[PDB]
């Protein structure tokens, strides 16, 4: 709003981090969610235990 | 195995009182357990509560 | 016995098979795709402009 | 030790399950009461890495706690639950 066509917007340390974030950590926590779920499940021969 | 052996009684006096009050101690929350499980609907309610 | 203990044991097949496919599609999302097999060999150039 | 008194011993699921429960008290309690006593000088530390050894041993010791009184009752109710569950299905 403020400035416009003539500043760019830049990001450094941990906004840089943030920003180009893909989003991993909760894939790879639902990853080891559906894992634990998978060999809980093989342990007792049942789905639903 | 090669430790362990089967004692042969003679528990010391304050190691066999907190044996008995372990021993209490596991069947009051075998009556608990037992009172939750016949009240089996009112404790999963109070685990979404929590 | 190997595939026998498999047989009664359906679910540990079934979990064996989406624990492989899982890793699979693992796999697949992180394996780049390319043309051909690379047999450029490597290049450096060097520019210089009088 | 619920799912194994069930299918091999003949127990009944509410039989089972207090079983399992029993026969599990003593070691939760021996290794809750071992690694809680363990990590209370942590919440008492001084000195250097003060403040972090407060904040580990402060969530340590009280999920502990947690664990070793609230979730040792419960874990036998969601056995009996899905177990009957499972009869259902089976019916």
């Amino acid at each position: 709003q403020s400035l416009g066509d003539e500043y760019s917007i830049a990001w450094s340390g941990s906004a840089y981090q943030e920003v180009s974030s893909k989003g991993a950590g909760a894939y790879a926590f639902v990853l080891g969610m559906i894992f634990v779920f998978l060999i809980l499940a093989a342990q007792y021969e049942r789905w639903l235990m | 195995a090669l430790f362990l052996t089967r004692n042969e009684s003679k528990p010391f006096y304050f190691i066999q009182k907190f044996n008995d009050f372990f021993d209490w101690s596991t069947s009051v929350f075998s009556s608990g357990v037992a009172y939750i499980l016949k009240r089996t609907i009112r404790f999963v309610l109070v685990f979404c509560i929590m | 016995m190997f595939s026998k203990f498999f047989i009664e044991r359906p679910i540990f097949a079934s979990v064996v098979a989406i624990i492989i496919s899982i890793a699979g599609i693992i796999g697949l999302a992180n394996l780049p795709v390319e043309q051909y097999p690379s047999l450029t060999p490597p290049t450096v150039q060097v520019s210089a402009t009088y | 030790f619920a799912m194994e008194e069930r299918l091999k011993k003949g127990k009944s699921i509410f039989e089972a399950a207090i079983n399992a429960a029993k026969l599990r008290f003593r070691p939760i309690i021996m290794t809750s009461l071992a690694f809680t006593f363990g990590v209370l000088p942590m919440i008492f530390a001084t000195g250097a890495g003060s403040a972090s050894r407060h904040s580990l041993g402060t969530g340590l010791i009280g999920g502990m706690i947690a664990a070793s009184t609230l979730a040792i009752f419960f874990v036998p109710l969601f056995f009996y639950l899905l177990e009957n569950f499972n009869e259902w299905l089976d019916k």
